[PDB]
């Protein structure tokens, strides 16, 4: 199947605009896995088949591209999606990860302790988060919308996100919530995206890409995880790697987006259009300054 | 993993305690971050992208990082890793050890690429 060679899938609109309830979810892979090259660990391939997709997107792409990195440490100590990250990135990016636990990474910045320990001083241009609560798995009655780290991400969007710029934030079944869901409406374009290395997982990346500051598109965001659980319960997916065969373009473009100083009343329309095709980024350009508080 | 990191908290000598070790047959520290990559590099021993050849593979530069693995003290006077941040190409018939392999060789100084491993300078 072609779909095999694609890094993962795209939530489609098919299933964006349906009405329906939230049900279980009910994946007929469950929880099984597939080999991978040789003390390769699954999430080096989860993490570039996550940078093949975005490859496909229209990401603001600047000079000293600021990256934050949420969830980046394991129960190994080690980072594998930020060296990923790094692979991926220019090679003047700043990459700034953190995790509740201790570990080592690639990172230029590494935060130990909770996310809402993490101070960013300025707007970055590039959130990724594979943070998981481990509470999560003790299902007791209904699927509710989650705070946890999402309430500090919800924040992290309206008032550390430059214009124009994207986020990646994992998800699960049980694992989601409602207002960051609605703030994918504050973005030019939005979807659900799941690998094809942990396909058998209801995981999937929440993407926002390029910020806009205002709303594009209401989203019921309770609505939007029961479409997001509706697609996953009538798409096969056959786990698979095979996209990481040819990474003669794995590298993401180097597309030297300008960023640019404006106030609010300066946006208009030629900047709202040039922010949603990637081709603009609106936030300071001082020294980036993401230190651990108390 | 815990045995070794430990036994080089606990000398003055750490690359030689971690050589000793998997000399005398001691498991080598696992969980290098491994990358996959396009055997197209140029080779070099450390590198802001990925390097390996058809002959190498390529590690996340902190995992293999002995100092970086065990949270002491880095011994280069600037205090900063040479590996962190960057990766490292590692001969492919050396994948079962490479912090072993990194605590064993030296990058040459005209060339980039390991002594003995690439190094054609003689
Ligand atoms: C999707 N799903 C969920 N459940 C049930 O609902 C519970 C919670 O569901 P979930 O939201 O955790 O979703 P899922 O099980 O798909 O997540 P998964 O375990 O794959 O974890 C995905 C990612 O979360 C992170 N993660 C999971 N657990 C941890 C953890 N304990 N600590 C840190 N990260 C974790 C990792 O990145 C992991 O790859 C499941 O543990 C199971 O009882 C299912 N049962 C059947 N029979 N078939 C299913 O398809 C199914
Ligand atoms: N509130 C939080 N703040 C920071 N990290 C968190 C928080 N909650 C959960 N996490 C981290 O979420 C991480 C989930 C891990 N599976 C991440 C894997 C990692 N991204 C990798 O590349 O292997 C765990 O390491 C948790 O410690
Ligand atoms: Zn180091
Ligand atoms: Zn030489």
């Amino acid at each position: 199947a072609s779909a095999d060679w694609k890094p993962g899938h795209a939530m489609p609109s098919l299933f964006k605009v349906q009405n329906v309830n939230l049900e279980r979810c009910e994946l007929a892979n469950y929880k099984q896995s597939i080999p991978m090259p040789r003390g390769v660990h699954m999430n080096i391939a989860k993490y570039m088949q996550l940078c093949q997709y975005l490859n496909t997107c229209t990401l603001a792409v600047p000079a000293n591209m600021r990256v934050i990195h949420f969830g980046a440490g394991s129960d190994k100590g080690i980072a594998p999606g930020t060296s990923v990250l790094r692979q991926w990135l220019p090679t003047d990016a700043i990459i700034i990860d953190n995790d509740l636990n201790e570990f080592v990474s690639d990172a230029d910045i590494t935060l130990f302790g909770d996310c809402v320990t993490v101070r960013v001083g300025q707007q970055v241009d590039l959130v990724i988060s594979d943070m998981y609560d481990p509470t999560t798995k003790n299902v007791t009655g209904s699927n509710e919308s989650k705070a946890l780290f999402f309430t500090y991400l919800c924040n992290l969007i309206n008032n550390n996100l430059a214009l124009g710029g994207s986020v990646a934030i994992k998800i699960t079944e049980h694992s989601w919530s409602v207002e960051l869901y609605e703030l994918m409406g504050k973005f030019a374009w939005w979807t659900v995206f799941c690998t094809n290395a942990n396909a058998s997982s209801s995981e999937g990346f929440l993407l926002g890409i390029n910020y806009l500051g205002t709303i594009k598109e209401n989203i019921d965001g309770g609505a939007m995880h029961a479409n997001y659980i509706f697609w996953r319960n009538s798409t096969p997916m056959n786990l698979s790697t095979y996209s990481l065969f040819d990474l003669s373009k794995f590298q993401l473009k180097l597309k030297g987006t300008p960023v640019l100083q404006l106030k609010e009343s300066q946006i208009n329309e030629l900047v709202i259009s040039l922010l949603s095709q990637g081709k603009l980024l609106i936030r300071d350009n001082d020294t980036l300054s993401v230190s651990t508080d108390v | 993993n815990s045995s070794v990191l430990s036994l080089v908290n606990f000398t003055v000598d750490p690359q030689k305690a971690y050589l000793d070790f998997v000399n005398a047959g001691g498991a080598p520290l696992t969980n290098c971050v491994k990358m996959l990559t396009p055997k197209t590099g140029t080779g070099i021993a450390i590198s802001v992208k990925p390097e390996s050849t058809a002959d190498q593979e390529t590690y996340g530069g902190a995992s293999v990082c002995l100092y970086c693995r065990a949270h002491i003290e880095h011994p280069d006077v600037s205090g900063v890793c040479k590996y962190k941040g960057k990766f490292v190409q590692i001969p492919a018939q050396c994948v079962r050890d490479p912090v072993g392999f990194c605590l064993s060789n030296t990058p040459c100084n005209v060339c980039q690429y390991w002594i003995g491993y690439g190094c054609n300078c003689d």
